[PDB]
């Protein structure tokens, strides 16, 4: 078993990693949306 | 799944007749029928056209009001009742069925025709219609359209057909680059918008015949001349 | 005169 | 000093009143609601049509008091118009309401068309096109012959028969086929529901309280408001009625009363319906 | 600890989205969904007996299935497309081939052999899946031959979820007892387990990496637990919702944590802080399912109401 | 739209037709809870299932969508109405369960 700091960050780092492709956090352009 | 048809035969000119088919094997009532003909020298050329329900028919511009197309869903039965019959309509008559949802596959099954003999418009090119071929060989086929068939959803509607001789065309790919079931996957298509190709990549036996391109776009459907290949 | 028509009146 | 007074104050009274009900009621179905339905879009209607009528009552307001029409001709043209579309809207939608309800309570499977939203649409765009065209003598034969109010009809040379066919034409269809519909509609609902519940359990309480209730309300408030106007005018086009100022303070009133029943509809219709007592506390 | 770390971490701030789509073809409740792997195909069943296939982006039906028996509780969509699952109090999962010759849809196969109803099931692949049971176990199965193949028994109180890893190779699930298990698909072990709530586990799902898991539960609370670490996380309650918590689904990176709760609605949590970050409100009675597409572009709702929206 | 899009739209119209008449023939159904074993019996042009059923969370999670419960929703005894009763049975259920249907609608058209 690791420690929860690693654990942590790792979570961290994923959750950042991905932070730019997440159409939910970030708005999506209404031209590039297909619910529109 | 069978499409046989019957009548036909040997008509005076100006005195009505009545073509039939039968189809068994599938649920015909969720298939919408078409009508195509080709003359004893030429191509395939799209009669008419009837959906599923009776909701919506089509006719051809040069039959339109003498013709006329029913079907009976409890008989399974598609009829062509036609009138006011001239020298140029003497052809053998194919039955054809296709289905319309989200990814589905219209023009899969061809059935046998009947010969019958008599005493605006999207235009297409394969004027390409003498190649030979070799066994273990590639060779592509070419298509241009008048107009481009893409479609804002995507979609581009073109399809591909072989009529080995002596038999009924079947469906090669559909919508320019799905492969039908049953097909080899030695048959592929591309190309970008009023300018298609089929691709082979073996050229062994039974992949002899000629093969047709079509549109789905506009109603009035439009078959290419044809493209024959010889040993 | 118009009393009282449909609303309205002048001056009756 | 009494009638110069008190008419305006009334008239502004009953319609910020009316205005202040319909636009809650429209923003609480507006907002607070979000699965489809076809009510809400029958109350929606109504009180759209309850609001509209509120907003030309004001010009009637100020005409009747100054004994003149500072206007001009197009906006007069453009009042009585809009005034008779949303009173006979008003009054056919509520017709259509009542013909809704009884086919939920007495004919249900009915989705065909009783559910199917486009439908109520359908309908709800109909009785007001409908409207619009019952109103069209109105919008036609309206005009200024004087400056001074003549906010009127510009009737032709047989003014007396013309006159008279528009009154009972308007009264006839207007407050006769209204009245008989909802009273045939919510006596079958009742007779129903009375014989449903008594049929099962010596029940009572809600045979009682709502379906007796809320009906009688409905229809004692439309007869109550809609019949001082419709029997004025009826006489007034019979028999001749008195010129002195001090009567024409009655006439103000009779014209107003329907402006309050416009007001008192949503406070039920929207207001007094368990989907929204219970769908919002 | 987790707060201490995530405290710098700057928030997410309001989050805002309306429904895009409203899709209408369903006249009960609905009780469960799945999206197709395209992410534009999605599947629903219904307690009117159907099984309806939507065209998310146009609301077209593509297929209506209909069922043997209309009590269900669950969906399944075959990554490949080709097939579609349902199951629920007949104890049985019965598998649908969407692509016949004939033109129509037909069942594939019936699979017999748990003794409880059936809570939750996930294609692994055309020809395995793994079911959940009342029976504090679970199975894989063979549907070539209509066979169990393995059995993952070890839990006291019934099973109500269900998640299957990135990989598929490993599994957690959890129980009425208020416990989540880790399973070994191809050695039918528990790896590891998991404990700290204290009502029954209604939901659970995992993080996009395979390395955590999220644990709603029906007392109001969720937890983050770990797979190395072994312990949860984090916490995600508030004294004014004290309800269930009927869904449970992440996003495409993890930030964001979806939920539903019997309140008629789906509070927007945030995942690295406890924080809530939004509301959902568009439905008339409570939410059941809640999915999440491949793509990260929309989020269904289906709802007790009969309706399913696309929020965006 | 191209022709392939117009005849998917039919097709869907004619789904929405089809599930429009199966609900239509759902709506002469009922669901008398009971509380595995189910007893099926029609009366008087209306059909009855009766469902006979540990938790209180089982039962909540899949039954509280059914009409009028009997014990032998409503209430029928052997918005909450409660009939009691002791051939003359299933009259009596047939009665509790139209009346509760009568209410319902009358629910659905806001006349409550």
């Amino acid at each position: 078993r690791i420690k929860v700091s690693k654990a942590a960050a790792d979570l961290m780092a994923y959750c950042e990693a991905h932070a730019k492709e997440d159409p939910l956090l970030t708005p999506v352009p209404a031209s590039e949306n297909p619910f529109r | 799944v069978q499409l046989v048809e019957s009548g036909g035969g040997l008509v005076q000119p100006g005195g009505s007749r009545k073509l039939s088919c039968s189809a068994s094997g599938f649920a015909f009532s969720s298939f919408g029928m078409h009508w195509v003909r080709q003359a004893p020298e030429k191509g395939l050329e799209w009669v008419a056209y009837i959906s599923s329900g009776s909701g919506t028919i089509y006719y051809a511009d040069t039959v339109k009001g003498r013709f006329t197309i029913s079907r009976d869903d409890p008989k399974n039965t598609l009829f062509l009742q036609m009138t006011s019959l001239r020298s140029e309509d003497t052809a053998m008559y194919y039955c054809v069925r296709s289905i319309y949802y989200y990814g589905s596959s219209p023009f899969d099954f061809w059935g046998q025709g009947t010969t019958l003999t008599v005493s605006s418009d999207i235009v297409m090119t394969q004027a390409t219609s003498s190649v030979p071929v070799t066994p273990g060989e590639s060779v592509s086929i070419s298509c241009r359209s008048s107009k481009s068939l893409l479609h804002s959803n995507g979609n581009t509607y073109l399809y591909w057909f072989l009529q080995r001789p002596g038999q009924s065309p079947q469906l090669l790919i559909y919508r320019m680059s799905n492969l039908a079931s049953g097909v080899p996957d030695r048959f592929s298509g591309s190309g970008s918008g009023t300018a298609f190709t089929l691709t082979i990549s073996r050229l062994e036996a039974e992949d002899v015949g000629v093969y047709y391109c079509m549109q789905h776009l506009e109603y009035p459907l439009t078959f290419g001349a044809g493209t024959k290949l010889e040993l | 005169c118009k009393n009282f028509f449909w609303k309205t009146f002048t001056s009756c | 000093a009494v009638s110069g007074v008190l008419i305006p104050l009334v008239y502004l009274v009953v319609c910020v009143v009316g205005l202040l009900g319909n636009s809650l009621v429209i923003y609480v179905v507006l907002r607070h609601t979000a699965s489809p339905s076809v009510t809400n879009v029958y109350i929606l209607n109504l009180a759209l049509a309850d609001e509209l009528f509120m907003l030309g009552l004001p010009f009637l307001a100020a005409q009747n008091a100054l004994s003149y029409w500072p206007f001009g001709s197009l906006m007069c043209r453009l009042v009585m118009a809009v005034d008779g579309i949303n009173q006979f809207t008003s009054i056919f939608c509520l017709t259509v309401m009542s013909v809704d309800r009884y086919l939920a309570v007495v004919h249900p499977t009915r989705s065909a068309r009783w559910r199917t939203a486009p439908v109520a649409r359908t309908v709800s765009a109909a009785v007001w096109v409908a409207s619009a065209v019952v109103v069209l003598p109105v919008v036609v034969f309206s005009g200024v012959p004087r400056g001074m109010s003549t906010c009127h009809m510009q009737w032709p040379e047989p003014a007396a028969a013309w006159r008279a066919g528009f009154i009972i034409y308007t009264a006839a269809l207007g407050f006769f086929g209204p009245l008989l519909v909802i009273c045939l509609c919510y006596l079958l609902i009742v007779v129903k529901v009375r014989s449903a519940g008594r049929r099962v359990w010596a029940r009572r309480r809600r045979s009682e309280r709502r379906v007796t209730r809320m009906v009688v309300a409905v229809v004692a408030l439309f007869v109550l408001c809609w019949m001082p106007f419709y029997v004025l005018n009826i006489v007034n086009v019979v028999c001749p009625l008195p010129e002195e100022p001090a009567f024409f303070g009655l006439y103000f009133l009779v014209v107003a009363l329907p402006y309050a029943n416009s007001c008192a509809n949503p406070i039920l219709y929207g207001f007094l319906s368990y989907r929204f007592k219970q769908g919002f506390r | 600890t987790l707060s201490q770390i995530t405290n710098n971490i700057d928030p997410v701030g309001r989050i805002q989205m309306r429904t895009r789509r409203t899709l209408r073809g369903h006249l009960a409740k609905i009780y469960a969904m799945h999206w197709g792997t395209d992410s534009r195909l999605l599947v629903s069943a219904s307690q009117d007996g159907k099984l309806i296939i939507w065209d998310s982006y146009t609301t077209n039906k593509v297929h209506a299935i209909p069922l043997r028996s209309s009590w269900v509780m669950t969906c399944a969509y075959a990554p490949s497309g080709n097939y579609v699952a349902c199951g629920g109090l007949d104890n049985i999962c019965s598998i649908y081939n969407l692509k016949t010759r004939e033109g129509n849809v037909r069942v594939s196969r019936e699979l017999a052999g748990h003794t409880g109803y059936l809570s939750c099931c996930r294609f692994l692949d055309d020809n395995q899946i793994v079911t959940s049971s009342g029976d504090t176990t679970c199975a894989l199965w063979d549907i070539e031959t209509g066979q169990q193949t393995t059995t993952f028994t070890g839990h006291t109180g019934d099973v109500m979820s269900l998640s299957l890893a990135p990989d598929t190779r490993l599994f957690v699930s959890g129980a009425c007892d208020a416990s989540a298990k880790l399973w070994d698909v191809r050695e039918g072990m528990c790896r590891q387990t998991f404990t700290g709530h204290e009502s029954d586990i209604n939901a659970i799902c995992f993080f996009p990496n395979g390395n955590a898991f999220a644990t709603g539960s029906d007392d109001a609370t969720c937890r983050l637990f770990d797979l190395r670490a072994d312990q949860e996380l984090m916490t995600y309650s508030h004294d004014n919702i004290i309800c269930g918590i009927t869904s449970v689904s992440f996003s495409k990176s993890g930030r964001l944590l979806l939920a539903g709760y019997d309140d008629f609605n789906c509070n927007v949590w945030d995942a690295l802080k406890a924080d809530r970050a939004g509301v959902l409100a568009g439905h008339d009675n409570r939410v059941s399912c809640l999915g999440v597409t491949d793509d990260g572009m929309a989020v269904a709702t289906g709802s007790w109401d009969s309706f399913l929206k696309i929020w965006n | 739209l191209s022709a392939e899009d117009k005849a998917a739209v039919e097709r869907s119209k004619m789904i929405d037709r089809n599930l429009r008449e199966d609900g239509e023939k759902a709506a002469r159904e009922v669901k008398l809870l009971l509380l595995i074993v189910e007893t099926h019996f029609t009366f008087k042009d209306l059909h009855f299932k009766m469902f006979d059923v540990s938790e209180r969370k089982k039962w909540i999670h899949c039954f509280e969508g059914v009409t009028a419960i009997i014990f032998c929703t409503s209430i029928i005894l052997f918005t909450k109405e409660i009939y009691t009763h002791f051939t003359k049975n299933v009259q009596f259920v047939f009665d509790a369960v139209t009346d509760v249907i009568i209410k319902n609608n009358l629910k659905d058209c806001g006349l409550f």
